[PDB]
């Protein structure tokens, strides 16, 4: 009666530099009552992050999309940090520019 | 003497005895049988009263309303649809429920009578010639296929007992035998439904009498009417067991026995009486 | 006379200040007859392993106590082989012999009312909310009433002047009952037969009857007297028999 | 294509969050949102791009106030101390040409436990928690007839009201952007990736080949985006040599050929 | 066919008739009845069972168990009044919610004699005597114990047998009385007075408790069914 | 069948005829004339019999 989520980090547009891109972070396969998703820029909390409508898949497991309006360059490395009732420490997943 | 007649009073005189009829012990859980010819001097009085009005047959044998079903000849809302249903229960009116809650297990036949009245719904005009309405009351046992809507396959009543009644005649009436699967209707049930002591709690787990579906046989009218079918139950051939104490706090729900707390009785000023 | 000795199985309850022995509705507990039974398999009948006096835990009577209740057969769910036969069997059928006992003194005063209510279906503490089963009755813990109303979210309504059933508590005397008056009485013994609409019944989903002990005249004494008077309940099944043997329950 | 509702109600919600919320999905993308903190249903500005004048959206709002009370009167005949998250799947799918097939499933604590029947009963399950809610829900005497006329009469008529209204969303053919990149790894192997970005149809089968022979599909991942578009990924630990021959033969529903991409 | 003639009263629904009707489910096999203990064949069997009378219902005591406890204590001067109420067993606030009053309130006429049992619940060392009197309704309420000894009464001595029964006899000019009482069929007054006092040895609490008990004798009778003025509703209970 | 039975009259031509017409016992009229009773189950539920004129204890 307990599930551990799965983080999938990816971008909407290909990472063409200069213009703003969208980092769509996908959390799926989790059954708490409450989950806390946080988007990060090298340890800096992004203030303005837009929330999608929280829903569930066909197997009664929730999924939620978080995204930001980020500018991809070489030095701008990003991460997703999620908080659960199962995992004590918030799980680190580093965003790779190739996906 | 005949049965049902109350007992007479024998003539008593002055006594000065070792016998103490007036003294007893309540602690033994036993009602004293002290007739008035024990604590005073009485005359011989031939009592002629009977207890006919107080037997379980005559106490219950008067027909009481149990449901008020409403259904129109034109959909207005889900509530005023072309058809309506009713889960058969005697726990929705407050008059008949308090009588049947005086006994724990009852066993009786039934006699169901419908008083059906239609009234023409409020519109901007009412001038229409209509033929007399025909109502259908279909009784669905537990497990039967229910009608989804009007013009259903299931209104053909291939095995379900039904009644058809045209307005203006006498009210319909059919008799229902004793219907339970046990050996008496459980008016109360201090227990749960599932074996893990969870689920629903109370008397609703046993009494599955079935449903009852109402509709108009006529396809349509010129202007919509609203029919109301009151259902009357009369218990006949009644046996009862284990008399409960009569309920004091008024009811709140139909599936529960829940209540707010109340006084034991009404109040008064003081415990004494103070006139001359 | 005032003394009475009760022997069942390998136990024996004696008393020297007894009122009498009220017995149900005049019916002694027997076994099930051949012209009434439904289940076709041979019933088991352990006559002395389960028909004996089990003694529950004692409760403290205070001057502010409202009352107590136990629910049967669920109150004896672990007392010996009566508990084990309830788990390995689907059906069961029994009568009881409830012997409540409370001695104080000739200097204390008070009055108890001991009732066995068949199927005391209790209302809820807050309405529009069904309650837990562990607030109705634990296995042997004496569930108790309260003076004022109860505002529990998941419990029964324990206002003692309505007796949990929405009924006047003064009218609880048509159920088989006795009184423990500390002036005269010392114990109260009730024999209850099997009362149900079905000849046998499962012993976990259904409480057959509820024993209630309600103090009407409150306990008063001098401050120098014995402050602690206990009440002890001693229940003995009678003519127990079971059917439908399967694995250990009770889910 | 199918209309679906994703009902969820929690017993003790986190503060600042709704205790009940709806997500309506016309097939694979969302069209309807609702909660308790604002008390009305709104579009996402995605499917209709119009405002219906109190004849279409005003009845969807009143419909889900009924579903909120049924989903908040549930604990309320649950007598456990633990919190409860009640879930519900509601809607219908289209049949061969007519005669839509409905569906109605519910889940308590992430496990399916009841499902409104079709004949009798109106709700049912073998779980002890399923009979408690089902007896509680039909106590309001009309909610059981409300959903009987819902699944068979209104939402299939709403579906044929939607079967010819919005056909531009049923032709979303976006061929994706496909960029073969690579990373290094442990000595002896390399890690290859081929990815696809921001495509509308939900079908994409991407695999890896050695020279002209199939070498595997990899670990295929999926995720939608903020605009009705999706995303795919596929990785494999491959050899540190022969990276100039691994080809990605992959079709699409917005494409008529399985286009080859290069390193 | 047969020449008939429909009398007045055809096609009516008198709710308390006695007619046959066609069964809806023909040839139904009912389940066999068994020997369930405790059968009721008459409601007067219920009304012959005692139930404790809430005599101390002065507000706010109806919201506790103190409504049943009638206090007695050692007096200074004798001949005081313990309690008292009118004998309206379906209309008086003291009696109309006991087990007798709930049966009586389904009917409109009642007849017969009544019992009143008084169980003294004090200590086992306390001793007292009481005068429990009934007064027929001619002259008004007895204002003293001197006025109460002229009626039907019994002098109770406490001891081992811890309860005395006052048996209220049926004295009336009519064969029946109305349940909802009126002026014509008044039934009288029940008072109870200190005969001597309560005398106790030291180290015993002062206030004690008497429990009343009302029931019906073996010549009780009811008549003319009705509904009770106790239970109300505004809508059907969902 | 012609179950002629007596009528309910007062105290100090009175018969009535009844014919059952249906093939079920549950279609009959009520049994209004059975006044048999015993209150000893509820007033005297005691094992040892208690004589009225004796001490109870
Ligand atoms: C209600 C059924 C109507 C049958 C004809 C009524 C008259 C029958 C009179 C003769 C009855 C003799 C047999 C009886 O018993």
């Amino acid at each position: 009666i307990q599930r551990t989520p799965k983080i999938q980090v990816y971008s909407r547009h290909p990472a063409e530099n200069g213009k703003s891109n969208f980092l769509n972070c996908y959390v799926s396969g989790f059954h708490p009552s409450d989950i806390e998703v946080d988007l990060l820029k090298n340890g800096e909390r992004i203030e303005k992050v837009e929330h999608s409508d929280l829903s569930f898949s066909k197997d009664w497991s929730f999924y939620l999309l978080y995204y930001t309006e980020f500018t991809p360059t070489e030095k701008d490395e990003y991460a997703c940090r999620v908080n659960h009732v199962t995992l004590s420490q918030p799980k680190i997943v580093k965003w790779d520019r190739d996906m | 003497r005949a049965v049902g007649r109350v007992a007479d009073t024998v003539a008593s005189g002055p006594v000065n005895t070792e016998q103490i009829p007036a003294l007893t012990a309540v602690e033994t859980g036993h009602t004293s049988q002290v007739v008035p010819s024990d604590t005073m001097q009485t005359r011989h009085v031939i009592n002629y009263h009977t207890r006919s009005e107080s037997s379980i047959e005559n106490f219950m044998g008067r027909a009481a309303c149990v449901y008020i079903a409403q259904y129109a000849t034109e959909k207005v809302n889900d509530e005023l649809d072309r058809y309506t249903n009713w889960e058969i229960t005697t726990r929705q009116v407050a008059q008949l429920r308090r009588k049947l809650e005086m006994f724990t297990y009852m066993r009786f036949d039934l006699e169901i009578t419908f008083v059906i009245t239609s009234s023409q719904r409020t519109s901007t005009t009412y001038a229409s010639d209509s033929p007399p309405l025909t109502h259908q009351v279909m009784y669905v046992p537990p497990g039967g296929p229910i009608p989804k809507s009007y013009e259903d396959f299931a209104w053909q009543t291939s095995t379900n007992p039904s009644v058809f009644w045209t307005e203006g005649n006498a009210p319909p009436r059919m008799s229902i035998p004793f219907m339970s699967v046990g050996n008496a209707y459980c008016n109360f049930y201090d227990g749960w439904s599932h074996f893990s002591q969870s689920g629903v709690y109370g008397y609703t787990t046993l009494n599955n009498m079935g449903h009852l579906y109402f509709r108009h046989v006529n396809k349509s009218t010129a202007y919509p009417v609203n029919s109301v079918a009151r259902v009357y139950f009369k218990p006949k051939h009644v046996k009862a067991w284990v008399p409960r104490a009569p309920r004091l706090c008024p009811y709140l729900k139909a599936r529960n026995v829940n209540f707010n707390v109340q006084g034991v009785t009404e109040s008064r000023n003081k415990i004494t009486l103070d006139r001359s | 006379d005032r003394v009475r000795s009760i022997t069942l199985g390998n136990s024996t309850i004696t008393t020297q200040e007894c009122a009498n022995v009220v017995v149900g509705y005049g019916v002694w507990p027997t076994y099930l007859s051949d012209h009434e039974a439904t289940a076709v398999d041979q019933p088991t009948q352990p006559d002395v392993a389960t028909c004996r006096f089990y003694t529950l835990e004692s409760v403290k009577w205070e001057s502010s106590s409202a009352g107590w209740w136990w629910k049967f057969p669920e109150a004896l769910s672990d007392m010996g082989l009566f508990g084990q036969n309830m788990q390995y069997h689907y059906l069961g059928r029994t009568g009881y012999t409830i012997h409540v006992q409370c001695n104080a003194s000739k200097f204390h005063q008070g009055c108890l009312l001991v009732v066995c209510v068949p199927e005391a279906e209790m209302g809820a503490a807050t309405t529009d909310h069904a309650f837990n089963h562990t607030k109705l009755s634990n296995i042997g813990q004496a569930m108790e009433f309260s003076a004022k109303k109860s505002t529990d979210q998941t419990g029964p309504q324990t206002a003692v002047h309505n007796a949990g059933m929405g009924v006047a508590v003064g009218n609880l005397t048509i159920f088989p009952h006795q009184w423990i008056n500390l002036r005269t009485n010392n114990s109260a013994t009730i024999v209850m037969p099997y009362i149900n609409s079905v000849p046998m019944d499962n012993m976990y989903r259904h409480y057959n009857f509820t024993l209630m002990v309600i103090p009407f005249a409150k306990l008063e004494h001098s401050p120098q007297a014995s402050t602690y008077v206990p009440i002890t309940v001693t229940v003995a099944p009678m003519c127990a028999e079971y059917n439908g043997l399967r694995l250990a329950g009770h889910q | 294509l199918s209309l679906l509702y994703h009902l969820t109600a929690v017993s003790s919600p986190a503060p600042g969050t709704p205790a009940f919320w709806v997500s309506g999905w016309l097939g694979p993308q969302q069209y309807l949102s609702y909660n308790s903190l604002r008390g009305e249903a709104e579009p996402c500005g995605a499917w209709v791009w119009e405002n219906q004048v109190s004849w279409y959206w005003e009845k969807e709002t009143t419909d889900l106030r009924i579903k909120e009370k049924l989903f908040l009167e549930a604990f309320k005949a649950l007598g456990g101390k633990g919190p409860y998250t009640l879930q519900g799947l509601l809607g219908c799918e289209l049949g061969p040409d007519n005669t839509s097939v409905p569906t109605a499933k519910f889940a308590l604590n992430g496990e399916e436990f009841m499902n409104f029947d079709l004949k009798q009963g109106t709700w049912g399950g073998d779980w002890p928690e399923a009979l408690a809610i089902s007896q509680r829900w039909q106590q309001q005497d009309k909610a059981a007839n409300k959903e009987l006329t819902f699944l068979l009469f209104s939402c299939p008529h709403r579906l044929r009201e939607h079967l010819e209204r919005g056909r531009g969303n049923l032709e979303w053919k976006e061929p994706p952007s496909m960029r073969l990149k690579a990373r290094p790894s442990s000595p002896g192997f390399s890690v290859l990736t081929c990815s696809a970005f921001s495509f509308y149809p939900p079908e994409l089968q991407l695999r890896f080949l050695r020279n002209g022979l199939a070498a595997g599909t990899g670990q295929g991942d999926f995720g939608p985006n903020s605009d009705g578009s999706f995303h795919a990924s596929s990785s494999l630990t491959v050899k540190s040599g022969d990276e100039h021959h691994y080809c990605c033969i992959v079709q699409h529903a917005g494409l008529a050929q399985p286009l080859r991409v290069e390193l | 066919g047969l020449p008939t003639m429909n009398t007045p009263g055809s096609t009516q629904f008198l709710t308390s008739d006695d007619f046959q009707s066609p069964s809806a489910m023909p040839q139904f096999d009912v389940t066999p009845e068994i020997q369930i203990p405790g059968q009721v064949r008459n409601l007067m069997e219920i009304a012959e069972v005692d139930s404790v009378v809430p005599v101390n219902n002065t507000e706010g005591h109806v919201n506790s168990m103190e409504a049943y406890r009638i206090p007695v204590r050692p007096q200074t001067s004798s001949g005081e009044q313990v309690f008292g109420f009118q004998l309206q067993p379906g209309h008086d606030s003291v009696l109309k919610h006991t087990l007798l009053g709930e049966i009586l309130n389904y009917y409109a006429n009642w007849s017969g004699s009544m019992k009143l049992t008084f169980m003294y619940c004090g200590a086992a060392m306390a001793t007292g005597k009481f005068l429990i009197a009934y007064s027929p309704p001619g002259a008004g309420v007895p204002g003293s114990r001197r006025d109460a000894m002229l009626g039907t009464h019994v002098i109770w001595d406490v001891g081992l047998q811890s309860s005395c029964v006052l048996c209220v006899p049926w004295i009336s000019q009519t064969n029946y009385r109305y349940v909802t009482s009126d002026a014509y069929t008044d039934a009288g007054y029940i008072t109870c007075w200190y005969q001597t006092s309560i005398v106790t040895p030291p180290d015993i609490p002062t206030t004690s408790t008497i429990l009343c008990f009302v029931s019906a004798c073996n010549d009780f009778s009811v008549r003319l069914l009705r509904d009770t003025p106790f239970i109300t509703q505004q809508a059907l209970f969902q | 069948g012609a179950q002629v039975s007596t009528q309910k009259t007062g105290a100090h031509i009175i018969h009535y005829t009844n014919i059952n017409y249906y093939k079920d016992s549950a279609s009959n009229s009520l049994n209004r004339q059975d006044f048999t009773q015993d209150p000893s189950k509820f007033t005297e539920p005691v094992k040892d019999v208690m004589i009225k004129t004796l001490p109870a204890l």
